[PDB]
């Protein structure tokens, strides 16, 4: 799935 | 709790060690133990708590998406794909419930400063959002509204009490805009929020030191990354 | 065991799903349950077992090295660094003991073909080697000799029963050479083993198909990578 | 620590 930018560690 | 016998300061020290060792489940367990000592958290401690659980839930979200995609494609191989997707989903929900439990007992009610209260309410919105990502039951609408309500309270406080470049305010707006885009099915609200947030921060950059400038522009770039994908 | 009620085939299916989801702790638990059904493992199943535990113990080894380095540097901040390094070390030893337990009950004693017996004895050497990496007690010498003995039995069988390009034989020689270099303090034995293994495989490549050629040269490159660092 | 090449997943 296309995941958009969210705050903090890009851990997924 | 299994951390009940360890000193608060020792738990925080070990959380930092665990972060260095990329042992995020340990890091989260240590920070949960520190929260349960009952004292309020400093800025650094709040960020240790958030980083720990963000890494844990991030691994679960990534795994859940892989399994959900395999499951969708498969919809004969038996019940195993559904069963294992359910197992990971239940573990993910457990982590979200744990974080929400810490916020409700009693981090939010003791948080009076804008920087702490907005931080925790943003977290509450975030973990209801992660629950919403996997929700399919008659509770999905209520989970979504719980995320919205937490984000909205955080937004109201942040607009009144923080400058538009404040990195906590910016990260809240970033996450609330993503909530709008793909949880609330409100792409127009998402784009509007991202644009106004970016533009109001840009106009306030002139007030900042070089270091604060760097902190603010980092999150502004994330807003712009999303706007580029959305428009 | 908690996997006692799940079908063998379902455990293997879920191990493959867990691998796709990068859920290696789950993958290892599923494969442990499959081993405990008591049937021998196929080639694919053996590799699922090894990949699962290699990923789990790899995360632990990396974390242990980070903490050990911090501990060495610190040698006042209190007992916390030592305590947390010990916690990770104990978990690592537990994983190694679990794998060694599966090999001893009863994978090795039922493994009669070279491909299975060498594979399991190599694993036994590997997990004693991982125990040796963290050993400091009066048991260190015996742990090292347990690794050596397992590797040596695997080597003797592989030289008699497998061609010099066999990828299992090659990976065994690779790991035994690293055992020599940094566990046994025998860099000369390590270099000699790596060189002879590489040269004898090179002379046998002409017998192989394009696909087998690719499998063998991949591990030969690892031998050469080590030789380059060692000479 | 400098880690040498061994078989399988480079997971550490
Ligand atoms: C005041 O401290 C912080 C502010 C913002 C982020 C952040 C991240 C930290 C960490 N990942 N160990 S501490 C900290
Ligand atoms: C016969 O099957 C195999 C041979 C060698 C490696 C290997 C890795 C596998 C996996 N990582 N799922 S299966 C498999
Ligand atoms: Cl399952
Ligand atoms: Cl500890
Ligand atoms: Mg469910
Ligand atoms: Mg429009
Ligand atoms: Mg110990
Ligand atoms: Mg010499």
């Amino acid at each position: 799935k296309l995941m958009f930018k969210t705050e903090g560690p890009d851990s997924d | 709790g299994a951390m009940g016998s360890m000193e608060r300061a020792s738990l925080i020290q070990k959380a930092k060690l665990a972060e260095q060792a990329e042992r995020y489940e340990d890091m989260a367990a240590f920070m949960k133990g520190a929260v349960e000592k009952g004292e309020e958290l400093s800025c650094e401690e709040r960020n240790l708590l958030s980083v720990a659980y963000k890494n844990v839930v991030g691994g679960q979200r990534a795994a859940w998406r892989v399994l959900s995609s395999i499951e969708q494609k498969s919809n004969e191989k038996g019940p195993e794909v559904r069963e294992y997707r359910e197992k990971v989903e239940t573990e993910l929900q457990g982590v979200c419930d744990t974080v929400l439990g810490l916020l409700d007992s009693h981090l939010i009610k003791e948080a009076g400063d804008a920087e702490s209260r907005v931080f925790y309410l943003k977290m509450k919105g975030d973990y209801y959002r992660y629950l919403a990502e996997v929700a399919t039951g008659d509770d999905k609408k209520r989970i979504i509204d719980s995320a919205r309500s937490a984000y909205q309270e955080a937004m109201d406080i942040s607009k009144k009490e923080m400058p538009p470049t404040n990195p906590i305010r910016l990260g809240l707006a970033l996450n609330f805009s993503v909530f709008h885009y793909e949880i609330a099915n409100s792409p127009e609200e998402a784009i509007s929020l991202a644009k106004t947030t970016f533009d109001e921060a840009m106009a306030d950059l002139h007030t900042l030191s070089e270091d604060s400038y760097k902190d603010s522009t980092l999150i502004m770039q994330l807003l712009r990354d999303n706007l580029t994908l959305w428009t």
